[PDB]
């Protein structure tokens, strides 16, 4: 098929598409989860933004919910995720599901 | 799948009930053969 | 072979009553000739009570139990050999 | 006259599992050998190796039965 | 023209869970039952 | 809220960790205040407090995937239920040796199993590794 | 005979049984390893929560997933094949015995010099003797000389009936109308027993098969005072 | 040689078969005996599932060759999307009774 | 305060089986050896040591001797 | 309202009868066979053939009358046929192959040889040769029937279909004379056995032929079949040729090469 | 003979809601009770039949 | 709110496994059931003939 | 209404709901029989009579669990509901026709019930070999109701088989090739076809012991010619087809099973199983005389025999890798129908790994006619075609009735029934190694350790199986319906809800060529 690099920036395209809909944002969530792969950050970046382009706050926390879970047993994975999207998450004002008390059985 | 509760729920009795009158059902006709079978034997 | 005769142009009605009244049935003609003509009857070969012949393991369910379904007195002997 | 038998040797042309046709063979052979001497007036002794090998071979109830039916007319087979 | 729906495709009524225990006892009951009878019936025949 | 069985051909609400954005909100009908808070969701999200996040997540969706994904009890009934039934066969079997069962062949009796298994030896049954073979015939005992 | 609580097969008492021993050892390797692989798979396959759930591409591993089971077919077949062409290589035998199947008992020949025939059933348990076994035992043994090879012919009278013994690799059908031969050498001395295996009636279970292998100078003389 | 007697489908079909028959004539297909070609599947040009409802199961073989059918209800109302390859389909309802 | 470093985040799954496919391999062969030397190899000395030395007439004497026969007293 | 072409059937009671009647025939040769007595065979091919006849004269209804037989239902019972045939030719294999097999190695209660000492087998070029060309006549015949009905010549379909019946039926007379003069009969060991059971499942297949020919012939002079469609004169014409094709086999291997 | 089969497509069309195993009229109804008589009481007999076959009848 | 197994899991666990555990002891040992067991180390050889 | 709707039935819903029921009963009465021979079998000495009757339970309990259990159920059961829901047909090719192969089973077994009735019945092994089962060692009329009984089941099979195989060739959408249906549809054709040409040869054979014992005939009597051996070739080339038409149903149910409870939208591999099960039912075919290597056959047909029946691992282990390799990566539920087609998996591994030893004719020598076929066949048929069922019924019976099963009863259900089959089962491995022949009521003393553990195993299964009865009587009591199903976009039969009205697809499905 093609470079780890060229699919990144497929996603990121995908998501990235200033009138993307709502039927294209969940489509494009559900497709990608299928992959053994954890999203990169970039990736899951233009995946928020299209969240907030959507004004779908719950969506874009659900999408955090699948990161951790797609990386099943590997702890480290989800923290370091959260830490490179630090910044988006402070401009679009993204509580995480610890802050919110979502983690909890 | 997900499905509506019970329309006509079967709590622990009667459940106790079910089971209970189910394997009667299979175990007394045998068991009554089986405990006859000397009478039929030499008969 | 081809068989040996010839048409093909199409294979319609008229070909088939052809080869039915011009092939077919003086075939039959010809067997039936030949059959009623090498008929009448052939000698019955003596009796002899081999023992894979005439075979009863069981009373068959008509008659007397010892006649096969078209028994024919004249050419089918009993086990004990034919009758009166 | 060559003697010392112990049992029927393997014998090419019945070398499978089944051997009913070795038994039936010289069953067969010894009888047709017999008659033939019988016939033409002679030593019937010249036999005996077929009789010793359908001997070893073949079930009592067979010979038996075969021999029954030698005497009664309805042996199948042809000597 | 005929019932559709849960309860109804089926020869077997189960509007009462207790005649429905009945029905079913009786029926596999009666399957399990036999082999039994059988053997019962063939030992006292000789 | 409340699932119909006339709604089978539609798009239905389910929660699983593969199908993360199912095809519909968990919660279609919306209050008044319900109403004013996706309004409020057009604007900045830093505005919205964490309980009108929350309350945001809730209407979107049923259970968070912890809740969906969480570890329940039941082995515990179903582990410890097969063993009660598996105890209640051994009643089946208790039956069965009391009235069914009659006496065994008396060639078990000690003394019989005892002559036999010297017989057993003497003909040197299973000789190389099965039964003679873990006698010593030179002690007269079993090999230890 | 079996032993209480046996595993595996009685001990080989013929060069033939010894062959089938080990040539299921190395198949029994093999299956315990294909079951103990799919196990383990399974178990590797459940245990994780990692996903990939798109569509997956077949040809590369379908390869593998042949080849490999063809080679191990043939690792099988070529040994087993082996033995089978052994047990029907010539051989010459010294004695021929018949054994007729009956309901319900075995009736065994030797004729090829004297007319010696006997019939032989079971020992009802009610008059077994101390320490003789039940179901297995029979009023007349068959005789046989040991280190020998023996013919062995097999028919039957009535209904089908299986003529084995389990020590010497010995089943041979017990065919009216039909006589199946069988060889049979024995290593050793002693008492080697047998079942009919082959559904008969009602005395299937009770027929059994007792040779009885000694040298050839006690068979002689055995076989002399049975005529 | 030749003479007649013999009815056609023309003067004696009846009943479901001479509908099939009358329709094939016409060029029509109301018992979908062949298959429909696809459009492009774009949203201005979706495929076209006629229906006598308002629902209908479509399935999609999103790509040539596939073994898997991705099948759904197809609603009256705006286009819907294949869940799988997101290929537009709209139904268009009704009529038959001719 | 320190930024985490980027783990690996792709064929995690893959990776996992690969693993645990060749660790079943090594595992396969561990116990092919061992079945050799518990059950093959030891039944092929039992009967070679058995026989080595076997003397059939003196075990049919044992035999005769402990009553066993009908044919030999 | 159905907008597929295929058939939904009205419920229908045959299913059953052909099913009791089945159990009256089989429970009836017990009877006759062990107990002395034919009633329940009797009352068993009775309620077989009431069965037969109401089911097919509903097939018919639902067809000529109804109309529910499209090109897809029709192409349905195409393939049926075709799958039934496909089992009696198995059913026939396994008359073979017991015949191959007990002629191929003949054992020592028959002479060791074949035919069984004993055994006086018929000429194969008497009345069997007369029946081979009877029946290869009759599928010319029906050959012709095919051609003219497509061809909407009612006078000549009716007219081959006709002789192609009277040939059945002289088949099936010439095979009853042959039966009755034999020399050997269903008893004589595994000659007559093979012989007559082979023989005779072929004779009852020729007899079922017929019939449906027969039948084929009433509907015709109904005017039930048109030009292009008339599938029960289609798979009355395959099983006929079924027929004829198990004749040529067991012509060559009873009647030829086992003589 | 001439052709009566659009009498028959008329009879056997008419929607009077009867299935096509009666749908001939009255003629159909005494043969359907004739056959399913025959079947269940045939079915009884043969049942009598085995109730009489598994007793010896020494 | 704990479901059925939370509240009655460790009792069906328990009560279970010593039901089992204890029947089948009682039946293994103590109604007379032949078991046949291996000769081997167990039995001692008596003169039988 | 009653009558017109269950006796005069014309629609494959209700049908397939009769072939289940009769199939439910079938069981109750097979597992009767299995502990009678268990309980026969569980000490040493005679508990019922001689081998004549305790045959008559052997012979009954075979006939059962095949013809009127497992074949009703699979074919019958399955095949009538899914078959044409899973294509979008309206019905069967025949839907009246399909009612009479139902109809003629309650009368088949009927035959069966009376030929134990009357006289000493019929104690004969389900292979029914002459001279036992013919006129002089079997007298009466036992066998020929046997007999009979197996013509009914013969042809209700024959005529299904020739509708299923119309059905999935002629009803599916115009754009599905047959390389679009479903695997379970592809598993009933192959099926189909199998039974198509398989049963009319044991038709045949079956006739010529009918006319053996009541025409004088004497096709299998060596007096008049015959041989005993032709029956056994004629019987074992229906009898080894027979056993692929036993577990290919349960193959297309567990890639079914096991795809959705993995999460996943397709099998792994799909045209590999396809290619596998045909490849399967062909090698099917000739193959036949691996029951038969102790009859006296040849060396090099033994060879042959040996050889050609072993290739049938290969396209089986494409199966069960396929299998696996569906399983990983997958969010894997576990229902209890997942759970029923893991130890299928499993379980039916080791069946098919002991049957490759027994191809082995020079092993099968010392095999034959012992415990160690017992133990490979009840692993692929008690553990194998019967945990495809189970897994098929819990993961279907939503399905049909409308209404969920309480699925901590279905994972105790199959706790109990894994624990009891292979207790019983896995023993019989050392009974037969060590010697222990077939069709035996009793045995020699030394055989009493594993008889008495397999015994208390079969009680065991019996637990199970009134424990089923009872979780299906709570399911229909309870009456909890179901709302949502999962995967329906792969899974169509689900599409029309539950249950599917009487009528469906009377609109097909829309589908384009592209
Ligand atoms: C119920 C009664 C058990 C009795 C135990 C024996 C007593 C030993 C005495 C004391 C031991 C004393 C030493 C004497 C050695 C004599 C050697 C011999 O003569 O040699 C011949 C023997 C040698 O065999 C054995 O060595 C015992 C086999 C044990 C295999 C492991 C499975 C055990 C599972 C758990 C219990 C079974 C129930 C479930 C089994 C499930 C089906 C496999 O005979 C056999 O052929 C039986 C094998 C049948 C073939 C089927 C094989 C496929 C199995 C499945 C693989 C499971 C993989 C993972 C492992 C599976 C983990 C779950
Ligand atoms: C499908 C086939 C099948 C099945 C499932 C079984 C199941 C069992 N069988 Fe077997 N058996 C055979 C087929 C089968 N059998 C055959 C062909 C023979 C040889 C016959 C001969 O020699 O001639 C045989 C022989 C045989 C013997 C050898 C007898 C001998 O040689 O002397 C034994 C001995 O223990 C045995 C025991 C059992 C036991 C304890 C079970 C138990 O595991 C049974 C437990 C119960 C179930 C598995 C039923 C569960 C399900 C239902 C009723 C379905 C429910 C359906 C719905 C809910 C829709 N059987
Ligand atoms: C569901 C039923 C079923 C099935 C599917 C099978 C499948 C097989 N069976 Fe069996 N069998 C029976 C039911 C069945 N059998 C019955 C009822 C009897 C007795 C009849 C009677 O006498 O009453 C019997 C008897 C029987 C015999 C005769 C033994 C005798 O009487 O002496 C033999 C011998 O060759 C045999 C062999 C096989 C083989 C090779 C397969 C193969 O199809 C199995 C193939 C499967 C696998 C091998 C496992 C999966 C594969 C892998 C994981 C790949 C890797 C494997 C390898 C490299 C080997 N079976
Ligand atoms: C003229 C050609 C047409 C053939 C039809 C003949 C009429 C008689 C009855 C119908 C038979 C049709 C079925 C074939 C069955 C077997 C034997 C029939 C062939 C036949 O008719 O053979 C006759 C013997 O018939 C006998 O026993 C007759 C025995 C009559 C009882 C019929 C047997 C019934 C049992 C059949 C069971 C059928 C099982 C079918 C299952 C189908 C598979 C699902 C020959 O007579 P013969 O005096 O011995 O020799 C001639 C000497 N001059
Ligand atoms: C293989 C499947 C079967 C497995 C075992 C089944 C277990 C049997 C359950 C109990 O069956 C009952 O047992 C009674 C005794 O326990 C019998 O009473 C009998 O014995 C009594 C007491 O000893 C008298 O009171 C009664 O009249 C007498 O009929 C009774 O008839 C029978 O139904």
């Amino acid at each position: 098929h093609e470079t780890d690099e060229e699919f990144d920036a497929r996603w990121v395209t995908y998501f990235n598409k200033p009138d993307i809909d709502a039927w294209e944002l969940r489509k494009g969530m559900n497709t990608l989860v299928g992959y053994d792969l954890v999203p990169e950050p970039k990736i899951i970046d233009a995946a928020l933004r299209a969240c907030r382009r959507l004004n779908d706050f719950a969506s874009a926390v659900r999408i955090l919910e699948v990161v951790k879970d797609k990386a099943g047993p590997h702890k480290e994975i989800y923290p370091y995720v959260i830490q490179e999207l630090r910044p988006t998450l402070n401009e679009l004002g993204i509580s995480t599901p610890e802050e919110l008390g979502l983690d909890k059985v | 799948i997900t499905a509506k509760p019970a329309k006509t729920p079967t709590s622990p009795k009667e459940q106790a009930i079910g089971l209970s009158v189910t394997f009667l059902s299979f175990l007394l006709p045998a068991g009554w053969v089986l405990y006859h079978l000397d009478n039929y034997k030499k008969s | 072979a081809s068989a040996a005769k010839g048409d093909h142009g199409g294979t319609g009605a008229r070909t088939w009553r052809f080869l039915t009244f011009g092939l077919a049935l003086p075939s039959v003609a010809l067997c039936t000739l030949n059959s009623w003509l090498h008929s009448g009857h052939r000698e019955r070969p003596a009796f002899i009570p081999y023992h894979h012949l005439r075979i009863r393991t069981k009373p068959f369910s008509w008659g007397d139990g010892n006649h096969t379904f078209f028994h024919n007195p004249r050419v089918n002997p009993l086990p004990t050999g034919y009758e009166k | 006259k060559i003697k010392n038998y112990q049992t029927a040797p393997f014998d090419s042309r019945f070398p499978n599992q089944n051997q009913t046709r070795n038994c039936w063979q010289n069953y067969l052979d010894f009888h047709r050998c017999e008659k033939a001497m019988t016939a033409k007036g002679g030593d019937v002794s010249v036999c005996e190796w077929y009789r010793r090998v359908y001997k070893s071979l073949c079930p009592i109830s067979w010979v038996s039965t075969w021999d029954d039916r030698r005497a009664e007319g309805t042996f199948p087979g042809k000597i | 023209h005929y019932e559709e729906g849960p309860g109804k495709n089926i020869p077997f009524s189960v509007e009462n869970k207790w005649r429905l225990l009945a029905m079913m006892t009786l029926f596999f009951g009666s399957g399990f039952a036999a082999p039994f009878f059988i053997v019962r019936h063939q030992l006292l025949k000789k | 809220s409340v699932v119909k069985s006339e709604d089978y051909a539609l798009p239905s609400y389910v929660d699983r960790r593969d199908y993360p954005l199912p095809d519909v909100a968990h919660v279609k009908n919306l209050s008044a205040s319900q109403k004013a808070l996706k309004e409020k969701e057009k604007a900045s999200w830093s505005s919205l407090s964490i309980d009108e996040k929350v309350e945001l997540y809730r209407l979107k969706f049923k259970e968070s995937f912890a809740e969906m994904n969480r570890s329940t009890n039941e082995w515990k009934t179903v582990v410890g239920a097969a063993m009660f039934f598996i105890g209640f066969t051994a009643l089946l079997l208790i039956w069965e040796k009391h009235y069914v069962y009659g006496p065994i062949p008396h060639t078990f009796e000690e003394e019989w199993v005892a002559k036999q298994t010297k017989r057993m030896l003497d003909m040197k049954v299973a000789p190389i590794q099965g039964f003679s073979a873990k006698w010593d015939y030179d002690k007269n005992e079993w090999k230890k | 005979m079996a032993y209480p609580m046996q595993l595996g097969f009685q001990d080989a008492t013929s060069p033939i049984m010894e062959e089938l021993l080990h040539f299921h050892d190395h198949t029994l390797m093999i299956v315990f390893l294909i079951s103990s692989l799919v196990l383990y798979i399974i178990s590797l396959m459940l245990t994780t929560k990692l996903t990939h759930t798109s569509t997956m591409d077949a040809q590369e591993v379908e390869t593998i997933w042949t080849i490999l089971p063809a080679i191990i077919l043939i690792l099988i077949a070529l040994p087993s094949l082996r033995i089978l062409y052994m047990m029907d290589e010539i051989n010459n035998p010294s004695l021929t015995v018949k054994t007729m199947g009956h309901q319900w008992y075995w009736s065994y020949e030797y004729t090829d010099y004297e007319d010696l025939s006997f019939d032989s059933y079971m020992i009802p348990t009610s008059e077994l003797k101390p320490g003789e076994l039940r179901l297995l035992e029979v009023d007349n043994r068959v005789v046989l000389p040991m280190e020998m090879t023996i013919r062995m012919l097999v028919s039957s009278e009535d209904v089908l009936h299986s003529w084995a013994v389990p020590s010497l690799g010995l089943k041979t059908d017990a065919i009216p109308g039909r006589l199946n031969q069988t060889t049979l050498m024995s290593s050793r001395p002693g008492l080697y027993y047998g079942q009919c295996s082959e559904i008969c009636g009602s005395n299937h279970s009770f027929m059994p098969i007792v040779l009885e292998l000694v040298p050839l100078k006690y068979f002689e003389k055995w076989s002399a005072s049975m005529l | 040689a030749s003479g007649g007697g013999v009815p056609t489908d023309e003067e004696q079909a009846t009943g479901l078969e001479r509908e099939v028959m009358l329709a094939a004539r016409k060029g029509q297909d109301p018992y979908n005996i062949l298959a429909p070609k696809a459009t492009s599947g774009t949203k201005e040009d979706p495929n076209l599932v006629p229906s006598i409802t308002n629902k209908r199961i479509v399935g999609c073989i999103c790509e040539e060759d596939n073994s898997t059918v991705i099948w759904f209800w197809l609603h009256k109302g705006e286009a819907q999307r294949c869940p799988s390859c997101g290929t537009h389909y709209k139904l268009v309802p009704h009529q038959l009774a001719h | 305060s320190t930024a985490l470093a980027k783990p690996q985040m792709r064929g995690l799954l893959a990776r996992r089986l690969r693993f645990h496919i060749v660790g079943a391999f090594m595992v396969s062969l561990g116990f092919a050896t061992f079945y050799k030397f518990a059950v093959a190899e030891k039944r092929k000395k039992a009967y070679a040591d058995f026989y080595r030395n076997y003397d059939s007439m003196k075990d049919f004497e044992e035999m005769r001797k402990a009553g066993i026969f009908q044919s030999a007293k | 309202h159905q907008t597929h072409a295929y058939h939904m059937v009205n419920p229908s009671p045959w299913p059953l009868t052909g099913a009791l009647s089945a159990l009256l025939m089989t429970s009836g040769l017990t009877m006759w066979f062990h107990f002395n007595s034919m009633t329940l065979l009797m009352i068993g091919l009775t309620t077989n053939m009431l069965t037969m006849y109401q089911w097919w004269r509903d097939v018919i209804r639902e067809s000529t009358f109804q109309g529910h037989h499209t090109p897809a239902v029709q192409k349905g019972l195409r393939y049926g046929m075709i799958l039934f045939i496909i089992s009696e030719v198995l059913f026939f294999t396994g008359f073979f192959w017991a015949f191959y097999h007990s002629s191929l190695a003949p054992t020592p209660e028959l002479g060791g040889c074949w035919p069984p000492t004993g055994i006086h087998p018929l000429n194969p070029l008497e009345v069997p040769l007369l029946n081979t060309s009877v029946l290869l006549a009759s599928g010319v015949s029906i050959t012709w029937a095919h051609h003219s009905l497509m061809e909407g010549d009612r006078k000549h379909m009716l007219q081959a279909l006709f002789i192609t019946i009277t040939l059945g039926v002289y088949f099936t007379l010439l095979q009853a004379s042959e039966y009755y003069e034999a020399p050997f009969t269903i008893s004589d060991g595994v000659y007559g056995s093979t012989f007559f059971v082979a023989t005779g499942f072929h004779g009852l297949h020729v007899i079922i032929g017929s019939t449906f020919l027969i039948v084929c012939f009433f509907r015709q002079l109904k005017f039930h079949f048109t030009s292009n469609h008339h599938f029960g004169f289609e798979a009355a014409a395959w099983y006929w040729h079924f027929v004829d094709v198990v004749w040529l086999f067991l012509y060559v291997s009873i009647y030829w090469w086992g003589s | 003979f001439e052709n009566r089969v659009a009498e028959k497509q008329k009879l056997f069309q008419e929607d009077n809601g009867l299935p096509v195993h009666l749908k001939g009229g009255a003629t159909d109804n005494i043969l359907y009770r004739v056959t399913m008589t025959l079947c269940l009481g045939g079915t009884l007999y043969s049942l009598y039949c085995l109730g009489w076959a598994s007793f010896p009848h020494k | 709110a704990p479901d059925f197994h939370d509240k009655y899991g460790n009792a069906v666990l328990a009560s279970g496994a010593t039901f089992c555990v204890a029947v089948w002891v009682y039946m293994a040992t103590q109604i007379g059931i032949e078991w046949n067991p291996s000769p081997v180390g167990r039995v001692t050889p008596k003169e039988w003939r | 209404m009653f009558i017109n709707r269950w006796l005069f039935s014309t629609n494959h819903k209700d049908i397939g709901t009769l072939y289940l029921l009769f199939g439910a009963w079938a069981g109750m009465v097979g597992t009767a029989l299995s502990l009678l021979i268990r309980a026969e079998l569980g000490q040493p000495g005679t508990l019922l009579g001689d081998d004549q009757i305790y045959n008559v339970v052997v012979t009954a309990h075979a006939f059962v669990m095949i013809f009127f259990m497992v074949m009703p159920i699979m074919i019958g059961g399955f095949g009538n509901w899914l078959v044409p829901l899973m294509i979008g047909a309206p019905d069967m090719a025949f839907p009246r026709m399909n009612n009479m192969s139902f109809w003629l089973l309650p009368p088949s077994f009927l035959l069966l019930l009376a030929s134990s009735m009357v006289e000493a019945g019929a104690g004969t092994g389900w292979t029914v070999y002459p001279p036992l089962a013919g006129n002089l060692a079997h007298a009466g009329a036992s066998v020929d109701l046997t007999i009979f009984s197996l013509h009914l089941a013969g042809v209700s099979s024959i005529l299904g088989a020739i509708n299923f195989i119309t059905t999935i060739i002629n009803m599916k959408p115009p754009a599905m090739s047959q390389y679009q249906t479903p695997l379970f549809v592809w598993s009933v054709m192959i099926t189909a076809v199998l039974l198509l040409l398989s049963l009319p040869v044991l038709a045949a054979g079956i006739t010529m012991l009918l006319t053996d014992r009541n025409l004088n005939t004497t096709f299998f009597d060596p007096a008049g010619g015959g041989d005993p051996i032709l029956y056994q070739h004629l019987f074992w080339f229906f009898g080894h087809p027979e056993v692929y038409i036993l577990i290919l149903p349960g193959f297309g149910m567990i890639s079914h099973i096991v795809t959705y409870y993995s999460g996943k939208k397709e099998p792994f591999g799909y045209m590999g199983m396809v290619w596998a099960m045909m490849s399967i039912g062909f090698l099917g075919f000739i193959v036949w005389a691996h029951h038969m290597f102790t009859v006296g056959m040849d060396v090099d047909t033994r060879a042959y025999f040996t050889s050609a029946t072993m290739i049938i691992a290969i396209p089986t282990g494409v199966k069960v890798f396929s299998w696996l390799a569906t399983l990983h990566g997958g969010n894997i539920k576990w229902s209890p129908a997942m759970m029923w087609a893991l130890g299928f998996i499993f379980l039916f591994t080791v069946g098919g790994l002991t049957g490759i030893v027994l191809a082995n004719s020079s092993l099968d020598i010392v095999l034959h006619d012992t415990y160690y076929v017992v133990a490979h066949f009840h692993y692929v048929l008690s553990m194998g075609a019967v945990f495809a069922i189970m897994g098929g019924f819990v993961h279907w019976f939503p399905l049909f009735s409308g209404y969920t099963l309480n699925d901590t009863w279905a994972k105790i259900h199959f706790a109990i029934m894994f624990v009891g089959v292979n207790m019983t089962f896995f023993p019989q491995h050392f009974l037969g190694l060590s010697g222990m022949p077939r069709r035996y009521s009793d045995y020699p003393d030394a055989y009493t350790m594993w008889n008495t553990i397999s015994s208390m195993g079969s009680f065991i299964s019996l637990t199970a199986v009134m424990l089923m009865v009872f979780i299906i009587w709570e399911a229909f009591a309870s009456k909890r319906e179901v709302l949502t199903v999962d995967l329906t976009t792969t899974n169509l039969e689900w599409l029309n809800g539950c249950p599917p009205p009487y009528h469906t697809f009377e609109e097909p499905t829309y589908v384009n060529l592209k």
